[PDB]
């Protein structure tokens, strides 16, 4: 008759490291570190993404024609760009601010677009249209959605003077630009002097702007340029604009929210009808558990990203048949 | 002195490998395993409780005169990311220290709860087994494994045959 | 409030899929489980509530009965 | 005849936790977690603060009237705004690099106002004096007490050419701002001509400014503007102005020490007589623990901030009776 | 073997209790006592030393167009608190168990100290008390204590007593 | 210098306050203290003295009468 | 019990001293100062590969209105400059508890592994020496250094000089 | 006969840290700390650095004459300035975006030194000079080798426009300068008109800078300016350059090649002929420890730096004879 | 590639210099030192040889002759 002291023992071969042993096979040991995904866009609780298909922050914001169906989106849980998101500014020129846009637009979560100045009325002394090749659509010369190029009428183009004031509870975010032609023809051609000035103020904002006229290598075909301005209208505030030429007026503004948890990322990946409560641009991420080592960049509740290739705690004995 | 485990205890953790005119087989420690499982489960949840959940991380951008903040940031994303692999792999490999010794400990302890219980009724093996001089029945061996093995009623039976032998 | 009617969907489901658990109560910031034998699918089960209570904010305690 | 081994035992009820175990109760244990403050503001190593009571940086250094008590001050250990602190610029307009003064001022931790420019002398074919409405105070046109607002005298604005030659062994911190009315009209009015230039010079500083006439929302009734500007001289530095109008003219100027552990805290809490080695603005903090978890900023020799809500650390046994 | 601590040994940390026909009462184990609360202390030392003053860390103002930079800064700012928050909570953990590891390993090796001085003429009780078989006055016991015990002095009449037991 | 005087009044002062303490050396980077019994006051008074010592650069080392 | 290490044993870690009627001197224990090496070797491919190579760190430079960057930036070096000082000194003790404790495991094992090839055919001292009741010439010594020492064989004599002891 | 169980003594005098214990000895030891260096600069790799003896990063890049030496160099591991590079811009004035230029360099690793537009025949109708006592050589008024100063050739300054097409595969950086003169008589007297611009332009460039003229403090013994201006051009892109005056031309421009591991580092120490893998400001390590504490910024693959003073880690037994 | 060539002539060179050693294998990730006698010349070599390896990417495994 006998008793015997011992401890079990299974036919797992899971494999742990110490700091004084290597390849320590363990009768069972728990993963902390998430490496599958499920390989495609998802909704994050339960709100769909924006996917700029074609188009990246600049081209959806300024509206250029080559992702007009963006226009219809008003909420989202994050920003979608994709490698190939080529069609910015359709016409070319420096976008002032623009990465701080971006900042800013990384956590809106929901806009309303609408017409701040009317195009029919709000310009009854000014030429309201813009298509240029730069931005051609379908064959034809085109031009942004959100903003109106206005020129001279009747051979002149006299002093702009309009304002708008902020009726909405949220910020409004209004974005202009300013032409720059290439040669002072075209200055004389579209607004009929050769000094003309932009100038837009509000209660914490003053800017004037200036044309600046010189031979430009071509971009796009176009040797002129249009600098991109924008500005947010606090809640109650007012924006005046005032210019004597080369003004692209605003035409589109945007009521923006205000959430959290929102992003920007550029995924390859496709969009799917699974939810979930983190995401990668590799894909949606479906475990609770503590490290992951899918990429750097997440969005919503998702594990701490480590450069590690395993992480395996032991939670049982040594495996030793 | 334990020199590995048993493939055919399918039930425990930690237990009894016993035999006499009655039978034989496998049981578990029912205490001791669930105290190690506490323990193992106490280990988890320090482990991820303590991790904080990672929220929106995505990029910025950085325009081609702004090289040294975009370098900034990199190196503060670089930093922190090394600093939390470092933290990541150092708490496993502290954690796995940390559970194997306990159970090399619990083992231990339970060798030392059964020697405590049998005394000088049993021969001890330097393989982790117990040989009783006395004839030790279902009975002996369930009280032996609930720790209420009633020493000196086999006090003069295993006497007797340790002097035999 | 959410977190516990998850973790309770979980826990029902645990305790109708592992034969080898009596019972699993969540309650009062831990779940308490009431495992009849520890196996090998035991372990692995109790381990997942483990790693699923986490980041819930409740605590797992294993009574063996 | 025995004799036991053991261990101490007490009615101690502190509790500890490791990794394997929660709520171990012990017979000592020491709390390495801060959390407990004076609730007041203290003399940091015997110097007081310098309270900002009512106004900001940008009202206390351009000594807007409402806190007019403040230019007595010439020392401190740190500075102290209120969570009201409101009377900021008492004229609407952008203090360029505001936020670069703020840091630099920061470390000051100590300074000399002098008269830069002597009102009755400096400028004796121009009209000192610049009472606005927005700046109103004690319910009378006033201006700030560190600025001089000059405009024309007897139908005309003279150029305007004056300089100052750094005679202190510290940097002289030089503050003054140029003037953008609402209309053409007001820049006629107080400067007699309709572009004006504003240039100030040094061996390390080359800035021109140009007033920018337009029709604003109010701000404080205001529809002009006044752009804050500054400056350091280096100890043997000469500063030039030259201004052709629209020149808010220094008046005094700070001769800065440079100093350790100086900084800028919003604070709520009461000024009191008691000394610290340690500040936060939440109270003062008198104890020699590694950790605190009052709040992230602090000023002195303080314990590190961490999240945590207790650091109990064992310095006895397990308490088991 | 030691279950729970002495609540009426008021002074020290570790020591004896003990009882004959001339007195009972406890009394400390300096040597013991001391090498642990200079270990403490040490502990202490290396927990407090190695952290550095924190000195004057005010926050910085940024403006409506950066907001970038704003971000990053308090990106540094979360990044240095979990990382700090992470090191404090685990250092208390690990010193911890250290701590309890050391004052158990401390009881260990004054009842292997006892049990060396006693040899065989003492009979060794499972629950941290040994029981002379010789009769053990006061000298015997303040000669157990500081370790100087007269093994062959006492080796007869515990040899005869043993037997007669 | 100053560390050094702060920790000796802050010596002078525990010698006086706890009579379980016979002395307490404060010299060249370390606090010599010389306990007559150990009980929870004097434990108390010589974890506070080392975490005062801490940050002041001296070690502390407990000797027992 | 074992108090200090010996000089003169100039040739592996770990071993045995040893005299009898044919001679004297000291040998390692080859497998415990393999194995105890083979430890040592992971401890420090720990301590070395988990740090990653410190690539090109030259600082950045900022004008007179950069200065809440530059601050930035000097926090950003001083905060990774105090985790990774802390990170090092933290890992040196940790490690050198755990390769301390591992010595002083090896030799007890070592100890252990001796006393049980012996049972009770030698005298066990508390000094971490045996002292044989049969004569152990050098056959029996190697045989004892190795772990094949044949305790049957020398049964007969232990027990009769233990008794006349 | 007996057999004892026992372990390893030595003469070692090797001490070591734990939690609880401390100055432990123990028989052998691993310094996990480099403290000690060639003190030397050395070749990284068995690249020498670039020396920057006499001049800075600005006095390079600008050519000035004091460090004339330095046009002859094509490739480099790292960039040595030394703690007296006090030879920057000979001529007065503020080197816009100089620190991004600095960070742009550190990663540069080799140039291409060719003359943009030759001197002969680019300005056949201005005057190609420029020689200036700011900038002094060998005792004769001199100025920048990659910088030539344009001045009024024959009574007159025409129109300048010129541009440079990049035939290189790698990007050219182009550097220019405006001239600010002190007074409207200088400016007379060198472009014979008081209103000239200097324009630039490329596919992702577009500036406009306009002089100032205002009396300054002297530096150098000049009461003028000359601000300093550089950009990169893409692979295939075309630069434009088109004044009126206060252009101060380029001359020679770099095809810069990128690498990696590169960087600026100001070190008092000389070069020798030893070759690294790793340099430090102080010296060249050579060893394979994981920390050191020599200093903070090192180039190549060098070991982590701490604040510690010893890191030894136990390779042996408690040495206790 | 690279650094298994400076591994193998580092390993030939203490190979030759350490008299206590018999061999020193740099292959496939792992070098294998066949150590005939542990002594403080020998650990000492040994240390150096770990700490060489390490950054290198081989791990060292040392075998008693
Ligand atoms: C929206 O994005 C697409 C893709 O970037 C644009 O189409 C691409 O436009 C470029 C520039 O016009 C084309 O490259 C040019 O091709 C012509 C020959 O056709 C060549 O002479 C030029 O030197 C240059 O290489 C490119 O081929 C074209 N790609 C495709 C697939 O169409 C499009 O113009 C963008 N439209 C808007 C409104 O943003
Ligand atoms: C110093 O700070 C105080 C507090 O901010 C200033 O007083 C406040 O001034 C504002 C603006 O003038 C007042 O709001 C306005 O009230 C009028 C009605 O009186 C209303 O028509 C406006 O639309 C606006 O709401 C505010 O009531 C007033 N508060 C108090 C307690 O007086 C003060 O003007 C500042 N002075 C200086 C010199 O900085
Ligand atoms: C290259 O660098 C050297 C060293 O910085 C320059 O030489 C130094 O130039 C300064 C300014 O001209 C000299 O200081 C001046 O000295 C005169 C008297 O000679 C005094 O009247 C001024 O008030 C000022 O103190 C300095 O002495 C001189 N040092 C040496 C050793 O020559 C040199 O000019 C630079 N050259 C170029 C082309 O960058
Ligand atoms: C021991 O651990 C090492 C490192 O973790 C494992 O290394 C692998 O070994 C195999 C066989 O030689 C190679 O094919 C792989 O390329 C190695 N991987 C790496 C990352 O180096 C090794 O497999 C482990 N051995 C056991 C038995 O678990
Ligand atoms: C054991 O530790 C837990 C967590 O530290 C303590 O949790 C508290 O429990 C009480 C009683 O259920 C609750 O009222 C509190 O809200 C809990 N606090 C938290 C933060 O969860 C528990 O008190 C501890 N128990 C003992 C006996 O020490
Ligand atoms: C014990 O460790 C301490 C601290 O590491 C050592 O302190 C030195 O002590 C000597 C002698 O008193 C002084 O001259 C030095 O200035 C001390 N150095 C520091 C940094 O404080 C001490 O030397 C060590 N003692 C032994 C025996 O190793
Ligand atoms: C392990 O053993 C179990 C029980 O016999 C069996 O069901 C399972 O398939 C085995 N797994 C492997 C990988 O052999
Ligand atoms: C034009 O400006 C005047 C004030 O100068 C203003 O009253 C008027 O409303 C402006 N016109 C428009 C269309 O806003
Ligand atoms: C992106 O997706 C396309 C389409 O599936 C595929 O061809 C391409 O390889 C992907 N690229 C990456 C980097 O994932
Ligand atoms: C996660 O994965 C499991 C297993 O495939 C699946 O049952 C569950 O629905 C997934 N959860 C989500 C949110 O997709
Ligand atoms: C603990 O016991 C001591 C000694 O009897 C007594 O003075 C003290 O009041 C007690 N404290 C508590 C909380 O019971
Ligand atoms: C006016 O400028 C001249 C030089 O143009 C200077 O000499 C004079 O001192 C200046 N006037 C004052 C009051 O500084
Ligand atoms: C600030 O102090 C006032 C006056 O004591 C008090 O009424 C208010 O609640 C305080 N607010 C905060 C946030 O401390
Ligand atoms: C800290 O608090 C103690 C206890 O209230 C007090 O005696 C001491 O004076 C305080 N120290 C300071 C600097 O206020
Ligand atoms: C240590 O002992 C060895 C062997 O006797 C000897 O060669 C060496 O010189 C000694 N070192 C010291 C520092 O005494
Ligand atoms: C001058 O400009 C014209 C275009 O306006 C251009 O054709 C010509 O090449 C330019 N001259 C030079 C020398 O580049
Ligand atoms: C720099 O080198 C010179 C020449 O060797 C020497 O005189 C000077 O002390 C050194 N300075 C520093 C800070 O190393
Ligand atoms: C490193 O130092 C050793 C010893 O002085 C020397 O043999 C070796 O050549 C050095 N290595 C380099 C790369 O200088």
């Amino acid at each position: 008759d006998t008793i015997c002291i011992g401890y079990h023992a299974n036919n797992s071969t899971d494999t742990v490291d110490t700091v004084l042993e290597k390849n320590v096979t363990v009768t069972h040991s728990v993963n902390l570190l998430e490496d599958s995904h499920n390989g495609k866009l998802c909704r994050l609780k339960g709100i769909a993404p924006l996917q700029l298909g074609k188009c990246n922050i600049a081209g959806w914001i300024l509206g250029n024609p080559e992702c007009e169906s963006l226009l219809s989106e008003r909420s989202w849980s994050y920003i979608v760009e994709t490698p190939n998101s080529e069609n910015g500014t359709c016409f070319p020129g420096d976008f002032i601010d623009y990465e701080e846009l971006r900042e800013q637009l990384s956590s809106v979560s929901s806009f309303e677009r609408f017409e701040i100045f009317s195009k029919e009325s709000s310009w009854p002394k000014h030429t309201t249209g813009g298509v240029t090749a730069a931005c051609s659509h379908a064959g034809k010369s085109s031009f942004y959605r959100n903003l109106l190029w206005l020129t001279e009428k009747d051979g002149s183009y006299p002093n702009l003077n309009n304002s708008y004031v902020n009726k909405k509870g949220k910020e409004v975010l209004v974005l202009w630009g300013v032409h720059h032609p290439s040669n002072i023809k075209d200055q004389q051609t579209l607004y009929q002097k050769e000094n003309a000035y932009v100038s837009v103020v509000s209660s914490n904002y003053n800017r004037r702007f200036t044309p600046e006229i010189a031979e430009r290598p071509k971009v796009r075909g176009q040797a002129g340029r249009i600098n991109y301005y924008w500005t947010l209208l606090k809640p109650g505030d007012t924006i005046m604009f005032e210019a004597n030429g080369n003004l692209i007026a605003p035409w589109y503004a945007f009521a923006l929210s205000r959430g959290f948890g929102s992003g920007i990322i550029t995924s390859n990946a496709s969009m799917h009808e699974c939810d979930t409560k983190c995401q990668t641009p590799q894909g949606a991420i479906n475990s609770s558990l503590p490290f992951q080592n899918i990429h750097p960049i997440t969005i919503g509740e998702c594990p701490k990203y480590v450069r590690s290739t395993k992480l395996r705690m032991v939670t049982g004995l040594r495996n030793i048949p | 002195f334990i020199e590995g485990g048993w493939t055919g205890m399918i039930d425990g953790w930690y237990g009894y490998h016993w035999q006499n005119e009655q039978g034989s087989g496998y049981a578990a420690d029912q205490k001791s395993t669930q105290n190690a499982i506490n323990g193992i489960t106490n280990i988890v949840n320090s482990v991820i409780e303590k991790m904080n959940t990672q929220f929106t991380a995505v990029g910025k951008e950085f325009n081609n005169l702004e090289k040294r903040m975009e370098n900034l940031n990199k190196k503060v994303d670089d930093g922190f990311l090394d600093i939390w692999t470092y933290n990541a792999e150092l708490l496993v490999l502290l954690i796995n220290e940390r559970t194997l010794d306990f159970h090399d400990s619990n083992v231990k302890n339970l060798y030392e709860k059964v020697k405590n219980q049998l005394r000088n009724n049993a021969k001890e093996i330097g393989n982790g087994c117990f040989e009783f001089y006395h004839k030790c029945n279902n009975e002996c061996m369930e009280s032996v494994k609930n720790g209420t093995y009633d020493y000196p009623k086999y006090s003069e039976e295993s006497k007797l045959n340790r002097e035999k032998i | 409030m959410e977190k516990e009617k998850e973790l309770k969907e979980y826990a029902e489901k645990i305790k109708k899929e592992i034969g080898d658990i009596e019972s699993v109560e969540v309650k009062d910031g831990k779940i308490l489980v009431k495992a009849k034998k520890i196996t090998d699918k035991t372990v692995d089960a109790i381990m997942k509530l483990t790693v699923k209570a986490a980041r819930l904010g409740f605590k797992v305690e294993v009574e063996l009965v």
